[PDB]
């Protein structure tokens, strides 16, 4: 950083903070002012570039006044994850205590650079939102080739990979600490992404969304009944969905609204995403060296009355799963595809056959999202795998609800009560029944209410 | 009354968990999976007894309090001291760095106050002795002066020999203290040292079950060498790109055609893990038998000695 | 002016040939199999050169006389007295065994005036150096005797010291030359040496053609040490009866997991020819870096120093 005199930045509250495409950034408090600005450009000599910042932000800055984070970084007990983020941070201040002796808390900077739509196209290219409100707009964020390439391999690197021109494209989730995730797609160098490096992030975010979701129309509260009920009698169901129409959030929301208290359920996922307010939970997941299959190969072993497979995308272990729900296990997962071919298509190519799939599989929701310019929806677009056929073309799909977008409506398409009948008898069917019709927003809470 | 480990096995097993702790395995794994590659018992037993207090619920400098006489009072405070903080890993590191630093220093007096400090003092004093004990045999010697001088002459003329004594302390010092344009061409690459203890690193990881690219993702960030680091990066980079492992390290020198030839056999074979256990102990035995550093001491030892005797005779 | 070739590479394919022509392979068909499995140039394009010629109808002698300065006269007058009296399998074998003998001797000497010699000198007499410089240091140490005795009765009475000294150089020279009740307890079992044979000899009979079972059956009519041998002919029995390959290695210790793994995975994929010419090559560089042959040296190095101490001071 440079100005004129230190006595000028204080008296004017500016602060020039780089240099870049040749051009001064100057931190201003009172851009408004022609007089300060004409003397910076006159005092410089330098075209300016005006960033707006709070007064005394900025007064800060000039007094504290990348150096600092040039030795700091050189201290690896910092950048470790192993190391809750209370500790960490200690290290940060009293380290910071060489330069001055005290004890700066909250460095805002040193603490940015160690510890629902953001688009990051390519180099010099500012980046592009969409907003819960506004949608997609731009942003004041833009970064070159250098600071591209060092965000992609951060985001990178937090998501557990190591993207780089053997590898250019990754398709990763970032596990914020609290719990949250984020889909991460990204790109280095510009082989793939002549425009260069580029990253997408589409923010989930989590602490897992309820059957409270009502609230948000994507399930309507008619058809969760029909579910709450249909996941009590261990009826196995898969939520299919093009990439981010809400399948993950689905399913957990499933899961987390039944009581699940007096069941042993059991879940194996390529990594954490499902939150389940419950006691008798195993969670299993995915390490070095091991296929989704061999966890799941190994825990149908055991007893579990559920499964939960986060996604299926071996499908060796999907061939485990079918056979889970041929044994008569509860059996939940979720598949990359927008409708029957996609799906059956999808699951047929590594084995199974529709009759062990679609004749074991129950039901299949099929999830999306609807825009109408800036609303973001999020809608389960309507099935009920009756069985196989003997000669045939196969799997035999009953249409329970289908979604009408024109309206935004569930409608009920020639499903009847004798169709979801299928109980092992009259009290168990009444049951039924009354979840039907008689059958607080957070998850706690809520699988607290279902407990009961 | 019982003994500490050699310094070669302090040295091998602080590094095989550094390795796996800043890899983000639990520490109880880390414990097992050390334990489990070892070769000799008196390891593999204590290593088990540390994890067992560890599954327990204490702390790894509590649970290798069970072996005072294997992990003295200041290796326990730096394992604690990095519990306490937050910074096991980095201290672990550190930890790491010191036992290979000390067991190199051990072998490095000895070849050819514990055993290095005696047999320093020792070395450092034995020719000066041998040398004041030959102008000690009696008057009128080769340079000498007769008793009768005055002291301060007498003692100024044989500055020569006090000279030439200093003289060998000086290079017995030396060798005890040393002894334990193309800009690309001048930075140092990779060495054996480095090499070995990446094989280990990877056998290591391997051998506990992590695949071979969760390995490379924390090698490649605990690689202490600059240029094989920038290797290490390239050769991940390669193998997520669907690369086969041997064909990543084929574009690299500091890998052997054997070392290549039998990782592409681990590959085929899905037995990576030995192929690198093996590797990395032969790797391990080359480095500390790499022998100059033992014949240069006694070229200046005698040398020197023999330097003197001519000196003051002349 | 042309060179031979080196020790080790003479050695390596003078055991493969003599392992092939004990084997009732024709020799040229011996030939080709050992070309087309060499590492170095040179020797493979020999080889099919010294063929060349067998296939014209000269004998190995005499196709061997186109590199004289390989196979010197000695050499190839042995293969040539094999070939007149119908024992050139025998003479091949004695060669193989001559050739090993010469390659082992050579590192040997040459290992550590080079260095090894610097080194041999400097360690041989360091210690009774030290000895003399204590033993110099005045009058009326332990043991001595005042100056004025006669010179030949002072002489004769440290003779006991004189003697300490000559003993510490014996050991320390025994050192340097070797290195470089349960009956069946007792018996030499199978080595790194006879391992690294074995499996030389199946690489080279596996890669030529010839199956594992005709393989096996040459090699345990091949095999020096007895114990191998009877383990040999316990796993071509184990075999010949349908038992898996890998499960006939694995009950006997000489094997590790490992090269039973690796067989393991040869059996299944058609190609233990790769597998065991990757692990003969493991092996024989195993071999040729061959730690206990150190640590002995320093036991009697101290040992034999504190020694000549003690015993004058008693």
């Amino acid at each position: 950083i440079k100005l004129v005199p230190k006595e000028v930045a204080e008296k004017h509250l500016v602060v020039p903070v780089n240099r870049a495409g040749p051009s001064l950034i100057v931190a201003m408090c009172d851009p408004s002012n022609i007089f300060a600005v004409d003397d910076l450009k006159f005092l410089t000599g330098y075209n300016i570039e005006t960033v707006v910042a709070s007064e005394v932000s900025i007064r800060e800055a000039i007094e504290r006044y990348k150096g600092p984070s040039l030795e700091d970084i050189v201290g690896d007990v910092g950048d470790d994850i192993e190391v809750t983020k209370e500790e960490t941070e200690n290290i940060d201040e009293m380290a910071k205590a060489a330069d001055d002796a005290p004890v700066v808390k909250l460095v805002n900077l040193i603490l940015m650079d160690a510890i629902s739509d953001i688009h990051v196209e390519p180099y010099e290219k500012d980046f592009r939102v969409r907003f819960r409100i506004d949608g997609v707009m731009y942003e004041v964020m833009r970064p070159p080739m250098k600071l591209r390439n060092a965000i992609t391999s951060r985001l990178k690197i937090m998501a557990s990979l190591d993207i780089s021109e053997r590898r250019l494209p990754q398709d990763g989730r970032i596990k914020i600490k609290m719990g949250g995730g984020k889909e991460m797609d990204f790109r280095v160098s510009v082989c793939p992404t002549l425009f260069g490096e580029k990253v997408v992030m589409r923010l989930l975010d989590k602490s897992n969304l309820q059957l409270d979701m009502t609230k948000l129309g994507f399930d309507a509260q008619p058809l969760a009944w029909f579910k709450e009920a249909i996941d009590r009698p261990y009826g196995m169901v898969l939520v299919t969905g093009p990439t981010g129409s809400g399948k993950t959030t689905t399913l957990y929301s499933a899961l987390s609204s039944l009581n699940g208290l007096d069941t042993n359920i059991c879940t194996a996922e390529d990594p954490v995403e499902f939150n389940f307010a419950g006691i008798n939970q195993v969670q299993m997941h995915d390490d070095i060296g091991l296929n989704f299959a061999a966890a799941l190969r190994s825990f149908l072993r055991q007893d579990p009355d559920i499964i939960m497979i986060g996604e299926i995308r071996d499908f060796e272990t999907a061939e485990i799963g079918v056979k889970a729900a041929l044994t008569g296990h509860l059996v939940l997962s979720t598949l990359h595809t927008n409708d029957a071919p996609g799906t059956v298509s999808r699951l047929l190519n590594m084995g199974i056959e529709p009759f062990l799939v679609t004749a074991s599989l129950n039901l299949i929701l099929a999830q999306r999202l609807a825009r109408r310019l800036c609303p973001a929806c999020k809608k389960p677009a309507e099935c009920r795998d009756c069985n196989d056929r003997g000669y045939r073309g196969r799997v035999a799909i009953y249409e329970v609800m289908p979604f009408w977008d024109g309206l935004k409506e569930l409608v009920i398409n020639g499903a009847s009560a004798a169709e979801l009948k299928q109980e092992a008898i009259r009290l168990g069917m009444s049951s039924l029944r009354m979840s039907g019709l008689r059958k607080a927003t957070t998850l706690e809470e809520v699988v607290g209410n279902t407990a009961p | 009354g019982f003994g500490g480990v050699e310094g070669k096995d302090i040295l091998v097993f602080t590094r095989q968990f550094a390795t796996m702790i800043d890899a983000g395995l639990p520490l109880v794994q880390c414990l097992d999976i050390l334990a489990s590659q070892m070769d000799n018992p008196s390891f593999k037993k204590v290593l088990f007894a540390i994890k067992s207090k560890v599954e327990q619920g204490s702390t790894f400098a509590d649970a290798l309090k069970e072996h005072p006489k294997v992990f003295d009072e200041l290796y326990v405070q730096l394992c604690a001291a990095g519990e306490v903080g937050g910074i096991l890993d980095a201290i672990l590191n550190r930890l790491a760095a010191y036992r290979e630093k000390n067991e190199k220093l051990k072998s490095k007096v000895k070849s050819a106050l514990v055993a290095i400090g005696v047999t320093a003092v020792l070395l450092l004093k034995v020719t000066p002795v041998f040398e004041k004990m030959f102008a000690d045999f009696g008057s009128e010697l080769p340079g000498p002066t007769q008793m009768i001088v005055n002291f301060s002459h007498m003692a100024q003329e044989y500055f020569f020999h006090v000279a030439g004594s200093i003289v060998a302390v000086v290079m017995s010092f030396t060798w005890s203290y040393r002894q334990p344009l193309f800009m690309p061409v001048f930075g140092p690459v990779l060495r054996k040292v480095a090499v070995a203890r990446f094989t280990r690193t990877l056998g290591t990881m391997i051998s506990s079950g992590v695949p071979i690219l969760d390995a490379l993702d924390v090698t490649a960030k605990t690689a202490g060498n600059r240029t094989v680091e920038d290797a290490i990066i390239y050769v991940r980079g390669k193998i997520a790109e669907g690369k086969n492992i041997a064909g990543p390290l084929a574009e690299t020198k500091v890998f052997p055609s054997m070392v290549v030839q039998m990782i592409g056999v681990g590959e085929a074979t899905g037995a990576m893990d030995t192929m690198l256990n093996k590797i990395a102990d032969f790797y391990d035995d080359e480095v500390d038998a790499a022998a100059m550093i033992e014949p240069v001491l006694m070229v200046f030892l005698g040398g020197v000695v023999g330097g003197f005797l001519i000196g003051m005779y002349l």
